[PDB]
Order: C-alpha cells, then structure tokens, then sequence
DNA sequence: AGAGGATGTGGCTTC
DNA sequence: GAAGCCACATCCTCT
C-alpha cells in the first residue's frame, strides 16, 4: 500500500495538507551548524545536482526534496530572477502523491513554497494497486 | 517487535520515548519497516521540527533498508523541542520517486530529560 | 586582589561562581601566586600546584571531594565554547581565550605589571 | 598527562 | 511547584 485509496480526498480534507498547500514559508534545513558562507555553497551546489533539505518553518515538517520527475533545467530552475532558485519535485507524502513548489534566496537560503495533489502520478499509482 | 503506524499507509517504525535526554543514545535501537517492498540498499533518513525548532539537530539520522527492515544505529536528538512541546518526524525512504512518513507529537527532547523532581 | 576579577569577569553573586571566574579571581590575587600564576605570554597562565587549586575550588563549591582530576574536566570542557585552551607539551599550562582585556580592561603586559609577575 | 563520553546533581528561571 | 536551562561533579575508557 504505497498509497491511500481516498488520495484526492486526504489531501482536500486533512489539516496536515491544507495548511502546506498555502504560500507557506520554506527554509534550508542542511548544516545549521556551519558558516553561512558554506551553507550557501552547500545550498547551491546541491541543487544542481537536484537534491536539498527543506523544511515548512511554520509548522516545522522537514522534508527531503528529490529534484527529478519518474542534472533537470525544468525542475530545478536557476534562471526566473537571477538570485533566487524556483526548485521543484514529486514525491508520497503519507499515501498522497504530491510535488513540492517554491523558491529559496541564494543569500537568505530561504522563501516561499507549497504543495498541490499529482493527478498523474496519482493515477498510476492508484492502478498499480487495482 | 513492538512497531507502531506511521502518518504512511506504507510504512512502520518503532516506539519512541515521549521525553529523552538530548544527545543521549535512545532505550531502543529506532527501525523503519516497510509494508509493501523496498529494494534492499534503500537508503531511510530521520528528521525532525516544529514551531520552536524548524529542524531538529540530529545524529546518525540515516539508515539502509534489509529485509524491509532500516535499522538505525545510535539515532540521537540534538536539537530540543521546546517546553511540553513535541517533534514532529519525517521518514524518508529513497525510492523513485521518494516515498515520506511523518509521525507528529513523535517525542519530546531536552536538557535533562527524564528526571524525578526535585 | 589587584582588580574586581570575577566581577569584570561577569560574576555578579547571581548562582555559583564559575570555575574560570574563580581562577582568574586566584591569578589576580598577588597572594595564590606560589600555586596558580600567569607565564608571562598573554593570557597564559599554569597550575603550580594542581592540587591546591583543586582544593580551593572545592573548598568555594562546597565539594570537598574535588580533586585537581575533576577540576580538569571542567577545563576541558570550555576547549569547545572557547573561554579557555591547552597549551600542548606544557604541563598544567592552560590559556583564556575569550576577550580578557574588554572584561578586566586592561592588557596583559599591564596586568603582569601590576601583579608583579616575574 | 590529557581528551572527551555518559550521566547525575544542585542553583536558578520561566511557565 | 513542575519543567526547563546551565555548569559542572563523578566516573571511566583510551592513547
């Protein structure tokens, strides 16, 4: 059971999503314990290679982003306001797949970023389970 | 085996004090357990936060997956959570895509941790 | 007592004196000179008689049990927050690290001076 | 001699 | 007063 059956369901209704889909505030979570310095080179170079730690600041859910669909200039993009990075990636959030959408502060190492439900993916996966 | 669900229809892990000591090894060894199948060589990250910790310091917090079994080794809580508060942990098995538990009000970290009074 | 030692130092009676308050309050007291005295290189400073000051620092913590071993894992343990370090090869020798001359207002040489270091 | 891990202890502050 | 936060005090293993 990688996923619920009320997919599109748990995801309208249960707080846990409804107060992520909103412009929530984002945050690099990677080596707190470091100079800033290095944790932007960190930050950045890791993106190209499309992985990062990101958590909702607000409601403090960490989450691992994987930046690739099944190197991705559509997914993590680097050009849209030259400083900023408007990242991207699906994922199974507790039996719902989802995609995770916001933008990080080269600098700052942080912005704004939601979620949203994956018709698609959805859907496959829901068939593999018949 | 005492597992508990997690916020995943996919995925168990094992019981966690309500309150501990930071930076002190847990009572029991913490494991992640996957109902459906996962690829042996998996790799499982823990992490942790909340409104007064956006990310919890944490040690070790990576495991492999065997047997559908990932067994964390020394996993410990740096970071503390705050008075009466509680983390919240997110389970990240690689899969692709990436599969993710959570599992809120998972337990509480600070100085001294239990402790009779005083 | 040449200088308000612990009381530069940031000890304002409020709870327990810390240990390196304590022992700048002794290398600034021309009298504990025969067993704690600074070495002439900055904010350097040796333990001539390790179980004198251990003794003392027992004595002003009400734990009579001290001994110059657990007095030294207290030192040890301001290597990582960086208020007092090492010197490598020389035996009971250790160092201030933190900012000594805004605390006590003065510079080492001064201090030296004053204190009729030799 | 000395580095640092584990765990308990008493002073004090905040809820 | 309980529940946190600190700075140790104790004990120890390893080099």
């Amino acid at each position: 059971p990688r996923v619920v059956p009320d997919q599109r369901s748990k995801f309208e209704n249960e707080e846990f999503f409804r107060k992520l889909s909103r412009e929530c505030e984002i945050k690099y979570t990677g080596f707190r314990d470091r100079p800033h310095e290095e944790r932007q080179t960190r930050f950045q170079n890791a993106c190209r290679d499309g992985r990062s730690e990101i958590a909702f600041v607000a409601t403090g859910t960490n989450l691992s982003l994987q930046f690739f669909p099944a190197p991705s200039r559509e997914y993590v993009d680097l050009e849209r306001e030259a400083g900023k990075v408007y990242l991207k990636a699906p994922m199974i959030l507790n039996g719902v797949c989802v995609i995770w959408k916001g933008w990080i502060d080269l600098h700052r190492l942080d912005g704004m970023g939601c979620l949203e439900f994956d018709e698609e993916r959805a859907q496959q996966e829901d068939a593999l389970a018949q | 085996g005492e597992l508990v669900r997690t916020d995943s229809p996919n995925f168990l892990c094992s019981v966690l004090p309500t309150h501990w000591r930071c930076n002190k090894t847990l009572p029991i060894a913490f494991k992640v357990v996957a109902k459906g199948d996962v690829p042996d060589g998996t790799l499982v990250t823990v992490m942790a936060g909340n409104d007064e910790n956006y990310s919890a310091e944490l040690r070790n917090a990576t495991a492999a997956m065997k047997n559908q079994v990932a067994r964390f080794n020394d996993l410990r809580f740096v970071g503390r959570s705050g008075r009466g508060k509680s983390f919240t942990l997110t389970i990240t098995v690689f899969t692709n895509p990436p599969q993710v538990a959570t599992y809120h009000r998972a337990i509480k970290i600070t100085g001294d941790g239990p402790r009779e009074p005083r | 007592p040449v200088i308000p030692a612990a009381a530069l130092a940031g000890y304002t009676g409020s709870g327990p004196i810390q240990l390196w308050q304590f022992l700048l309050e002794l290398l600034t007291d021309k009298s504990c000179q025969s067993f704690i005295s600074w070495t002439g290189d900055g904010w350097e400073f040796k333990l001539s008689d390790p179980d004198e000051v251990a003794r003392r620092w027992g004595k002003r913590k009400n734990k009579p049990k001290m001994n110059y071993e657990k007095l030294s894992r207290g030192l040890r343990y301001y290597y990582d927050k960086n208020i007092i370090h090492k010197t490598a090869g020389k035996r009971y020798v250790y160092r201030f690290v933190c900012d000594l001359q805004s605390l006590l207002g003065y510079t080492p040489e001064e201090l030296h001076a004053m204190l009729d270091v030799k």
